[PDB]
């Protein structure tokens, strides 16, 4: 199935996944497309951050869901 | 025309063109309560043409719950006429005035009208006109833990930048005739389908470089297509693409026609079902007002809530809203209707302020069109929340008591906080704390620390400061300014000028931390964040963390024994260029600016420091020979800067700068081309000077070249500064001395190592003048200062960079960009700062409520440039199992007194079921079960502090209050197990 990842700078990434796929797998596909190391990826679905070891189903992520990829900032 | 000294950091976000349009846009703001004054503050700081206020309603005591420009002496006085005085002080370039009457035709004077504290009926009346007369409309309202924003910039609004990102660009390797662009050396283009790109320097396809944009189709991370280019060449080679940003027309609906079919911006995809409920509830709030003479429901009043819920039913039917109303949620808005929280006004006020700039600049994507928000997880649960507890009390905090209650108000007042930083986030944080009444109780207190002083550019987003405060300490001014906002804080704030870190643990020690309720960061660097995080973990203190970058920001809460800490997760590392690229093979202006910054340091800083060390350190030469990475350079600096190249006049400084020109933009280039000729090829037959390597060309000095001349002036003036000689700028003296310059002959040598001994250095050291002959003589080093345009620093870097850009055929950059790069200036402005401060304090009330469920906390992320907000529950701390017990791998530790080694071993066996096999302190091994029995017989009766002192052969520092130890031990099954560290309380 297809899901979308929106970044904090407005980019949209489309992924081909299955509900049984792990977050680690989803992060690997994001690394292929964007070059961001999995450990530096902050993914959010329905107000929850995705953690390694779990699966998309564990977060109710379904066809054409939208995740947010975010970062921390250091100005202030 | 634009004062870059004030607007520096904000210009790096909005740009000159945007601010030029702002300086021609009057703004009208209705309502001067907490929300309106926050919007007006940011807009004034932002630099619009002017701000007009309208709020005849008289000042009530409860208005001071969030409106920080109103004192108790102002009660009864209309809010607009009291607030104008203090808003006019923010930005000298933005006149602020009041208007007593609102005429529909009078609205034609403003490019944007912000409407707050206004009924829906009056809103529709205003928006009907503005929507027809090309006037931007924005309406926001803060109701307890609920907020709403509506934007209507007209049905033909042209947005010229829909994301605020810089245009993408990258080096190309090849282009096929069918249009397949392959990036260079696995370099990602970052484009998306539908983007447009221009080209330059493409070989074999001349027509492609003409600048006509071409829509892109992404084939992969390193490849994309632009369509057929057969009519233009058989094969493209090399070159550079640049993204072409396209504008978009945004058609907004009016408030009247969108009221039926509203378009929502969702701030939380976990609360997707709420904005519809809120759309009805905010309208029902205005119907209640019209029914009860402009009065909102009373705090937590059930009768008023029932009548309110009935209005929602009628409105839901009138609007044909096919939605099942959530009674408990909707009634919660009525209960909190009279809530006035400063955090909510900061959050909404910062966002609305940014939307006002969007309407007046056509930059960034505006909210389209309804933004409904709640922080309902902030509602306390450890205290009774009833109509009796939330009732007004006749104090400045009535707006906050309306939501949290009086019992909760006392908890806020007794907080002991620690604010690390008094800059942008710091100023907004202090303002919030003052309005909330933090630390106004008997046991309450605030500690603020910051080692920096106020500067001009700070005044654009650090609103506690004023131009006359320039040069003073931030922590002191901010403390004083907040005492004026809330006199209850007089004497309750202690300010420090300390740099938080290892060196200041004598001030911020155990005794200091133990008293704190929580720590709040307001920092601008990751190093200080990571340090504060370690300390809060050690002292088991909550930490409120936030950051900004231009229009982006984020928040993170660290809850002891519940969540992970700031340092538990990794961020992308700071970019650093390869040394080979800066040293010899630049291809971007960023490479020449970094090189020029190192040149500035290498001509006017490093050698000066070596001279002064040679004259004040007794054994500097010996130590340097054993430690310096380049001892020959140190010896040559001293020799050159004290005798052989010592100038005696500004004329001699000009001669010196003229020599540096050929040394770094000619002779060095010749030597490079000598080792790598232009036509030389690699091992694969391909031209060496290809791809990232650009063939350089040496420069021939030309006094009539602005870049050549600017380098001579800046370099000569800095060399004179080093020696105290008075510099000059009259071009006649430069022409006089330079016209008679005989350059020494130069020939490229051989055998020089260009990446892609003992006797001479001992002899030149003896040729140095002895420090005995230069008693008291020093040179003045140049300390890089990006924000002083009279010191020639940016002049030298700009000119030096652009001269190197001319060597390598790189496009030069002006001082504005060069200052940004060389200075590592973080783009920032007031809007993002207010937004993070609001989100941070919405989490603060959760910490003081003692919330134990991790799902109630929220980390925040946003980008105001695209109207993106999103939130996530914090990550729980990693757990571990030891003898079946759950151990928190971040927060747990064993607290023991300064007992004996034996007593420690017995404690762990009998109380913890752990057989201590090894005990260590730092690098030192204190105890192990395998040590001989005589080693143990003499150590087991010793105290831990005594055991550490003896093994380390070093006495403990006297002010030490704790001792950190680690142990290896076997669990009850005899198996080795990892366990938390030990903290000895001395
Ligand atoms: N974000 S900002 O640039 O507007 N201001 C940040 C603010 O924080 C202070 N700061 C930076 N580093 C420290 C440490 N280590 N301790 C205390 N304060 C610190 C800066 O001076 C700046 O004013
Ligand atoms: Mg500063
Ligand atoms: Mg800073």
């Amino acid at each position: 199935m297809q899901i979308f990842v929106k970044t904090l700078t407005g980019k949209t990434i489309t992924l081909e996944v299955e509900s049984s796929d792990t977050i680690d797998n989803v992060k690997s596909k994001i690394q292929d497309k964007e070059g961001i190391p999995p450990d530096q990826q902050r993914l959010i679905f329905a107000g929850k951050q995705l953690e390694d070891g779990r699966t998309l189903s564990d977060y109710n992520i379904q066809k054409e869901s939208t995740l947010h990829l975010v970062l921390r900032l250091c100005g202030g | 025309t634009i004062d870059e000294g004030l607007y520096s950091r904000q210009l790096y976000v909005l740009g000159h063109e945007a601010m030029k349009q702002m300086s021609q846009s009057n703004v009208l703001i209705i309502g001067c309560k907490g929300l309106g004054v926050e919007i007006a503050k940011n807009v004034c700081l932002a630099g619009v043409k002017s701000v007009t206020l309208y709020d005849p309603q008289p000042t009530r005591i409860e208005d001071l719950s969030s409106q920080y420009f109103l004192t108790e002496d102002d009660i009864g006085v209309p809010r607009a006429k009291v607030t104008v005085s203090k808003l006019a002080e923010l930005n000298q370039y933005v006149p602020v005035s009041v208007v007593d009457e609102l005429s529909t035709e009078y609205l034609k004077n403003f490019k944007c009208v912000v409407v707050t504290e206004t009924s829906l009926t009056k809103q529709l009346e205003i928006n009907d006109f503005t929507h027809k007369n090309h006037i931007a409309y924005i309406a926001a309202d803060s109701r307890g833990l609920f907020g709403s924003i509506f934007c209507d910039f007209g049905e033909n609004f042209i947005c010229t930048d829909t994301d605020g990102n810089e245009p993408l660009t990258g080096m190309i390797a090849s282009i096929t005739d069918d249009g397949v662009v392959t990036m260079l050396e696995e370099t990602r283009h970052g484009l998306e389908n539908g983007d447009f790109v221009k080209f330059t320097e493409v070989k074999g396809m001349p027509g492609l470089n003409d600048g006509t944009p071409r829509k892109v189709e992404v084939k992969g991370p390193y490849t994309f297509s632009i369509g057929s280019v057969k009519d233009l060449g058989s094969a493209g080679y090399n070159g550079v693409f640049t993204q072409v940003k396209v504008p978009t027309k945004i058609s907004f609906k009016s408030l009247r026609e969108s009221l039926k079919d509203p378009e929502y911006v969702y701030p939380d995809f976990g609360k997707m079902m709420r904005p519809p409920q809120y759309h009805i509830a905010f309208q029902a709030l205005s119907a209640f007002a019209d029914a009860h003479e402009g009065s909102l429901p009373r705090p937590r009043n059930d009768i008023d809530a029932a009548e309110f819920f009935e209005f929602c039913k009628k409105i839901a039917s009138t609007l044909q809203f096919d939605v099942e109303l959530d009674e408990k949620l909707i009634k919660e808005i009525s209960y909190q209707a009279r809530g006035d929280l400063v955090a909510m006004s900061a959050f909404l006020g910062g966002a609305v302020a940014q939307e006002v700039l969007k309407a007046t600049t056509s930059k960034f994507y505006p909210l389209k069109q309804y933004f409904y928000f709640d922080s309902l997880e902030s509602l306390p649960s450890s205290v009774t929340i009833s109509e009796e507890t939330c009732k007004p009390r006749g104090c400045r905090y009535d707006g906050q008591i309306a939501v949290f209650g009086s019992e909760f108000q006392e908890k806020i007042a007794s907080l002991s906080t620690f604010l690390v930083g008094a800059g942008a986030i710091g100023c907004e944080m202090l303002k919030n704390w003052a309005m909330m009444g933090v630390a106004t109780g008997e046991s309450g207190h605030i500690s603020v620390t910051d080692m920096d002083s106020i500067e001009k550019s700070n005044l654009n987003r650090q609103f506690l400061f004023r131009p006359r405060d320039v040069g003073k300490l931030k922590s002191e001014c901010a403390s004083t300014a907040v005492s004026i906002m809330n006199p209850s804080l007089t004497g309750k704030i202690t300010s420090y000028q300390e740099r938080v870190g290892p060196e200041s643990e004598g001030i911020f020690g155990d005794e200091f931390f133990e008293k704190l309720s929580l720590v709040t960061n307001a920092l601008d660097n990751v190093e200080a964040r990571m340090y504060v995080d370690r300390r809060c973990v050690f002292f088991e203190k909550p930490l409120l963390e936030s950051g900004t970058l231009g229009t982006k920001g984020n928040t993170q809460v660290v809850v002891p024994h519940l969540t992970e800490s700031y340092g538990s997760s990794q961020d992308p590392p700071e970019k650093s260029f390869p040394i080979c690229t800066l040293k010899n093979f630049p291809n971007r202006i960023e490479h020449t600016i970094a090189w020029a910054r190192d040149l500035f340091e290498g001509l006017f800083k490093q050698p000066i420091d070596n001279v002064n060390m040679y004259l004040s350190s007794p054994n500097f030469l010996e130590t340097s020979l054993k430690t310096s990475s380049n001892p020959r350079e140190v010896l040559e600096n001293i020799r050159d800067y004290l005798v052989t190249e010592k100038p005696l006049s500004f004329e001699e400084c000009i001669m010196w700068a003229r020599l540096q020109f050929d040394k770094f933009f000619n002779n060095n280039i010749q030597q490079l081309l000598f080792n790598f000729p232009k036509d030389s090829v690699t091992s694969t037959g391909q031209p060496f000077w290809s791809g990232p390597k650009r063939a350089p060309t040496p420069l021939s000095f030309d006094i009539h070249n602005r870049e050549h001349f600017d380098f001579i002036v800046a370099a000569a003036s800095l060399y004179a500064f080093n020696y105290g000689l008075k510099s000059e700028t009259d071009p006649a003296i430069y022409e006089r001395v330079l016209a008679g310059y005989n350059p020494p002959p130069f020939a490229p040598k051989s055998g020089i190592k260009i990446q892609v001994d003992k006797q001479e250095l001992k002899s030149i050291a003896d040729s140095l003048p002895p420090p005995s002959s230069l008693v008291g003589f020093r040179l003045t080093p140049a300390e890089f200062e990006k924000d002083d345009d009279s010191n020639h620093h940016i002049d030298f870097i700009t000119a030096a960079s652009n001269l190197r850009a001319m060597n390598y055929d790189i496009t030069p950059a002006d001082r504005f960009k060069t200052k940004f790069v060389a200075g590592k200036i973080v783009p920032a402005m007031c809007t993002s700062t207010a937004v993070v401060s609001g989100l941070v304090c919405l989490e603060l009330v959760k910490l003081v409520d003692g919330k134990k469920k991790i799902e109630e906390y929220k980390n925040g992320f946003f980008n105001l440039a695209i109207g993106l907000f999103t939130f996530s529950d914090p990550i729980a701390s990693p757990k571990m199992k030891v003898n079946g017990k759950e151990i928190d791998k971040i927060w747990d530790r064993y607290n023991l007194p300064d007992c004996t080694l034996q007593e420690l071993i017995d404690y762990f066996q009998k109380e913890e079921g752990l057989e201590v096999t090894m005990l260590s302190s730092g690098v030192s091994l204190l105890y192990a079960n395998f040590q001989p029995p005589k080693k143990l017989a003499e150590r087991l009766p010793l105290k831990i502090s005594e055991l550490v002192e003896q093994i380390t052969k070093k006495k403990l520092e006297p002010f030490r209050k704790h001792l950190v130890l680690e142990i290896c031990c076997d669990d009850a099954n005899g198996e080795d197990v990892e366990v938390p560290f030990i903290c000895i309380k001395l």
